[PDB]
Parts: C-alpha cells; structure tokens; sequence
C-alpha cells in the first residue's frame, strides 16, 4: 500500500512539503521518485532520488526550486517544493523511479493534489 | 557412502538474490531424495527429462545445485522455454535442460515487518541471458532516446530492483526459496548415485 499527502492550494511563490509513505512493492531500495499529472496531460517524471551511487535528479522546470529527499528507515519520500508556479498544478504520486518502464508496475497511488492559485502572480 | 550435502543447498544460512544466483557443485556422493521426497514443505516440485519417481535409482555424471530467491508468481518461470523478466534476465534454463526444480515459500525467512528490500532481481538488460549465464554489472541502463553517460534520471535506471517482502503480501508477493538441480549426463562414469 501506500498514502501520499500534503498537497493543497497555495499562492504562486508559496511552498508545500509534500511526502510519501510506501511499503511492500510500492517501496524500492533502489530509486525513489515523485511524478506528476496535469490535467489533460500525460505523467510526467518530477525527480528522483537513488539510494546511492547517484544524485537526485529532477525535471527540468523545477530545477532549483524542487527538493527531493529521503528517510530509508521510515519508507519515506518527500518533496520540498518552493516558489510554486501556476503550473506546478497537478496531482503528484510517489512511486519507483522504474515505474514507467516497468510493464508490471500497477501499484500507482491516488495521489496528493497541488493547486496554485494565479489570482495573486 | 559420501552423503551429497542437500542439508547445506536446501537449508543454507545465506540464498541469493536471483541475479546473482549461487551454484554448488555436487558429486563424489550419494544423494538421498528421501528427505526431499518427504519435505511437505516445497510447494514445487517437477523434473523435466527425467521421472521424479525414478531419481534415488539413478545415477548422473555431474549434478550442479542452482539457488536463489524469487517472488511466488515468478515460479512458473523457473522452466525450460519460459519468458518473463526472471527467465530473460536473470535466470535462464536451457530449452533442453534434464534435472529438477524445487521451491517453497519462505516468508518466515526472508521476509520481515515493514519489509526486507535487499533481495534484487534484474529489471533491465539489452538482451536475454544465455542459457546458465550470471550477470552481476550494475551499468546504468538506457530506457529512453537520449544516452544517460552512467547517470541515473527518468529514463536512466539502475538496472536491478528490489522485491519488497513484507509478510502481508499475497503469496504470489512472497519470497520463495529456489533449488535447481541439474542432471548432466556424459559418456563417463558416474559420480553421483542414488542408493
Ligand atoms: C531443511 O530444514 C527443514 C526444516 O527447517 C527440514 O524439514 C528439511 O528436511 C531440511 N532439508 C534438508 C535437505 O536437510
């Protein structure tokens, strides 16, 4: 199973802290990620965390902005998001960062909604 | 009179992830399947070229024990001709193979609370196996257009992943232990017998 939370609707410039808990096949000990759909639009990797080895890495629209980190003792994920932008919305879910190109995987999550307000940009 | 040691293939401390499968030689020795026959613990249990009936009143030139850890759905792919991420990439038997295979959930063992990440098995290679062949390299894989020069990223993976063997899984999400013999036949005395 798996729960992600923190999502919510924030200002652009704001900040949402958003985390992930996964067990079982949810979980790997290899690469951890976070994705993102927008709507209308098609999932999209956000970044990404190897256990070692490695770097995270992330999408090129949130370099600089976007934190990604981990607690291996907890099976947790989480995302550190600031400076939001309108199109930041989307719902976001943690997962594998195969995932995608594992024909197998069918463990994605709800997901934790993010909306950004554009009334104050 | 030399016991063949099953007691240190089918009960050893330590099983391997799936990639990097281990191998045991067995000869020189009298193998007793009576324990094995016996077991009520395998939930597998098939011979390919050879009647499982049969086995204590034969003898072979060479027998090489193959073990490994798998999850249960994956099995079915410990067979001669099979496909799947084990058979193409991690453990591949030879569409002629003569021997056994035997397996049984182990969920007391290799499972744990919260669960037990450690045990691997490759999710991504340029081409299958050969037949008996072990690849242990740990280059980044390209999955996408755009070569990842050794960095991983969305479409740049490490090629191993993990099981996660947590004892709440269903079965077919359970660790099963794995033991393949090999009955390899030649034009020689034998070494391993039945008694
Ligand atoms: C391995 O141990 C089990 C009990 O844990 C026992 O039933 C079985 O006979 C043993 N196998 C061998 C080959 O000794």
């Amino acid at each position: 199973q798996l729960v992600e939370s923190g999502g919510g609707l924030v200002q652009a410039g704001g900040s949402l802290r958003l985390s992930c808990a996964a067990t079982g096949y949810t979980w790997s000990s290899v690469c951890m990620g976070w994705f993102r759909q927008a709507p209308g639009k098609e999932r999209e990797g956000v970044a990404g965390i190897p256990s070692g080895r490695n770097r995270p890495y992330y999408a090129d629209s949130v370099k600089g902005r976007f934190t990604i980190s981990q607690d291996n003792a907890k099976n947790a994920v989480f995302l550190l998001m600031n400076s939001l932008k309108p199109e930041d919305t989307a719902i976001y879910y943690c997962a594998p960062c195969s995932a995608p190109h594992d024909p197998e995987y069918n463990y994605w999550g709800q997901g934790t909604q993010v909306t950004v307000s554009s009334a104050l940009v | 009179t030399n016991l063949c040691p099953f007691g240190e293939v089918f009960n050893a401390t330590r099983f391997a992830s799936v990639y990097a499968w281990n191998r045991k030689r067995i000869s020189n020795c009298v193998a007793d399947y009576s324990v094995l026959y016996n077991s009520a613990s395998f939930s597998t249990f098939k011979c390919y070229g050879v009647s499982p009936t049969k086995l204590n009143d034969l003898c072979f030139t060479n027998v090489y024990a193959d073990s490994f850890v798998i999850r249960g759905d994956e099995v079915r792919q410990i067979a001669p001709g099979q496909t799947g991420k084990i058979a193409d990439y991690n453990y591949k038997l030879p569409d002629d193979f003569t021997g056994c295979v035997i397996a049984w959930n182990s969920n007391n063992l290799d499972s744990k609370v919260g669960g037990n990440y450690n045990y691997l098995y490759r999710l991504f290679r340029k081409s299958n196996l050969k037949p008996f062949e072990r690849d242990i390299s740990t280059e980044i894989y390209q999955a996408g257009s755009t070569p990842c020069n050794g960095v991983e990223g969305f479409n740049c993976y490490f090629p191993l992943q993990s099981y996660g063997f947590q004892p709440t899984n269903g079965v077919g999400y359970q660790p099963y232990r794995v033991v393949v013999l090999s009955f390899e036949l030649l034009h020689a005395p034998a070494t391993v017998c039945g008694p």
